[PDB]
């Protein structure tokens, strides 16, 4: 089998360098051209760089051009791309990919086969903080048909996504948890929402549990409804 | 007589990368079976021209050992291997003997080593003092200075840099376009009797 | 460079029916396009090369067609597990260039959405920030609109959405606005509201709160 790993992402900050290492195994390295290839979240896919199989036909994107460095190593198996002058435009998930036809383009048969799982680099001008949790308390507008919805608030998490559970797992079903979000102050925030019928509404008490590893706070906020 | 195990035909003849032809590659195919039917049924390929013995008795004959070349060339000039042509890779870069008993096996490989900005993997030699004598291989890249000045190593006239490299583009006609070349060299001394291809009994 | 677009961005099918994504150029590149398949959170692999070549351990019921600036990718026959993203290729240059991306959905019932709206809590409002939360639940078709009204006065620049993925069990979407006031623009105001637009929707229908009601 045919396997290529990747290492060395995480987080830094802007204006540092970094390098990765992209391990290969289960074939011939000095018969086949490699390529980086870099993916936002929810924005396609998008080119990054190439080498060719004796180092002597590297290309760049304009956009990307003149600040990193690609470099293959055929002693120890390895494929490097160094970085230099990170902003956060290069936050990303990164492929390292093997070429099948041992040069970079242009030949009648190319395509990428084998693609490695990838590593996550962000990059950021800020540092990681504790969530506030602010309830959603269901109201006589939030229910209808017997049925009320109610959830959680967690902001402004900034290092990593977080993790939330209702009524320490009890309660999953009719349960919906939105993807995190990037609020336009660089601060990370999402919301969690359940929907219940309303003749558990005054009987059952429901908290959600925040577990957020990097912070090591552990946050369990009750919901109940408002009264007016 | 005994032996089972077949001969690495398939790691010439599917390899991804040939060698330029200045500087080709040699290899030895021994203690083993043959099996030349794939050769003939799978790939299609033209001038199977082989000398020394007719193409399809190879089965029933037993060799001493088999030599395996490979190698890129011009499609116009495919003709000039074979004894008594004369030619640039012919006097510079591949002689075949005067007595020669093997076989030369050329197909086209326009899907495969041909660039669309172009191909420049690919170098032969353009000149050189003198011929070479019959499997010899040049690696040498100092400059040859036909000038009473000695150029020592920089570009003038009368000077030339002694390799010249391929440029194999899909818009060029079919005489141009490159072709991969694989020579099989054979001697009959039968002694050893080794590398012989399927018999029973 | 050479530009390329994906004709569908989105394209609804059902198991057993017949679909085709159109990559088309900006110039002509000849044959030297491909095609790749991108599973839910997975790396993509490999489907079709020079758009006619099957590569390996590919399902016969896919194929590929085109020439000079056309091409497209075919499905014979839609199974549970086609449902991904694909993605188009080009192979002419060295600057390469990736489509859009074409992402294929279930097909099924339209569903009119449930709208809830929610006021401030009183612990975030010390704080400094003022939030109203426009919830958007149960919709078969992931594509909608949804306008932000205060004071009958339409409001725009300062509101997010999220969108979960397809639900496993009931084949619906969920949505969810979030628009961001501070302290003193949030006390000024008297009545908040949300305007929805829905396939399944006939009219728009609007949740609204007052500021001074309980
Ligand atoms: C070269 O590689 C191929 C892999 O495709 C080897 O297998 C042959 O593949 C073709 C493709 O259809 C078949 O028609 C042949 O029957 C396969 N050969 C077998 C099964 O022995 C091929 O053997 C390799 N070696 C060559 C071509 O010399």
């Amino acid at each position: 089998e045919v396997q290529l790993v990747e290492s060395g992402g995480g987080l830094v900050q802007p204006g540092r360098s970094l390098r990765l290492s992209c391990a290969a195994s289960g074939f011939r390295f000095d018969d086949y051209a490699l390529h980086w290839v870099r993916q936002a979240p929810e924005k396609g896919l998008e080119w990054v760089s190439g080498i060719s199989w004796n180092s002597n036909n590297i290309g760049y994107a304009e956009s990307v051009k003149g600040r990193f460095t690609i470099s293959r190593d055929t002693a120890k198996k390895s494929l490097y791309l160094q970085m230099n002058d990170l902003r956060a435009e290069d936050t990303a998930l990164y492929y390292c990919v093997k070429d099948r036809h041992y040069d970079s383009s242009g030949y009648f048969v190319n395509g990428f086969d084998i693609w490695g799982q990838g590593t996550l680099v962000t990059v950021s001008a800020a540092s990681t903080k504790g969530p506030s949790v602010f309830p959603l308390a269901p109201s006589s507008k939030s229910t209808s048909g017997g049925t009320a919805a109610l959830g959680c608030l967690v902001k402004d998490y900034f290092p990593e996504p977080v993790t939330v559970s209702w009524n320490s797992g009890a309660l999953t079903s009719g349960v919906h948890t939105f993807p995190a979000v990037l609020q336009s102050s660089g601060l990370y925030s999402l919301s969690s929402v359940v929907t219940v019928p309303s003749s558990s509404l005054g009987t059952q008490t429901y908290i959600c549990n925040v577990n957020h590893k990097p912070s090591n706070t552990k946050v369990d906020k009750r919901v109940e409804p408002k009264s007016c | 007589p005994n032996i089972t195990n077949l001969c690495p035909f398939d790691e010439v003849f599917n390899a991804t990368r040939f060698a330029s032809v200045y500087a080709w590659n040699r290899k030895r195919i021994s203690n083993c079976v043959a099996d030349y039917s794939v050769l003939y049924n799978l790939a299609p390929f033209f001038t199977f021209k082989c000398y020394g013995v007719s193409p399809t008795k190879l089965n029933d004959l037993c060799f001493t050992n088999v030599y395996a070349d490979s190698f890129v060339i011009r499609g116009d000039e495919v003709r000039q291997i074979a004894p008594g042509q004369t030619g640039n890779i012919a006097d510079y870069n591949y002689k075949l003997p005067d007595d020669f008993t093997g076989c030369v096996i050329a197909w086209n490989s326009n899907k495969l080593d041909s660039k669309v900005s172009g191909n420049y993997n690919y170098l032969y030699r353009l000149f050189r003092k003198s011929n070479l004598k019959p499997f010899e291989r040049d690696i040498s890249t100092e400059i040859y200075q036909a000038g009473n000045k000695p150029c020592n190593g920089v570009a003038g006239f009368n000077c030339y840099f002694p390799l010249r490299s391929y440029s194999f583009r899909p818009t060029y006609g079919v005489g141009h376009q490159p072709y991969r070349v694989v020579v099989l060299s054979f001697e009959l001394l039968h002694a050893p009797a080794t590398v012989c291809g399927p018999k029973k009994s | 460079d050479i530009q390329l677009t994906q004709s569908p961005s989105f394209l609804s099918a059902s198991v057993g029916d017949r679909v085709t994504v159109t990559c088309r150029a900006s110039q002509g590149i000849s044959s030297y396009v491909a095609w790749y398949q991108q599973k839910a959170g997975k790396a993509p692999t490999l489907l079709i090369y020079t758009a006619s070549t099957l590569q390996s351990g590919v399902p016969s019921r896919f194929s590929g067609s085109g020439s000079g600036t056309e091409f497209t990718l075919t499905i014979s026959s839609l199974q549970p597990e086609d449902f991904a993203t694909y993605y188009c290729q080009q192979l002419h240059s060295y600057p390469v260039t990736f489509g859009q991306g074409t992402r294929l959905d279930i097909e099924r019932t339209v569903a009119a959405p449930s709208v809830f709206i929610f006021p401030p809590s009183d612990e975030q409002l010390k704080s400094g920030t003022a939030s109203v939360v426009c919830l958007l639940n149960n919709f078969y078709p992931r594509e909608a609109k949804v306008q932000w009204k205060v004071d009958n006065a339409l409001q725009s620049g300062n509101s997010q959405e999220s969108v979960t993925e397809q639900d496993s069990k009931d084949s619906t979407y969920s949505l969810s606005s979030t628009l961001t006031l501070s302290k003193a623009d949030y006390e000024k105001h008297k009545v908040y509201a949300c305007e929805v637009t829905h396939q399944g929707l006939s009219s728009p229908v609007t949740k609204s709160f007052n500021r001074g009601e309980c």
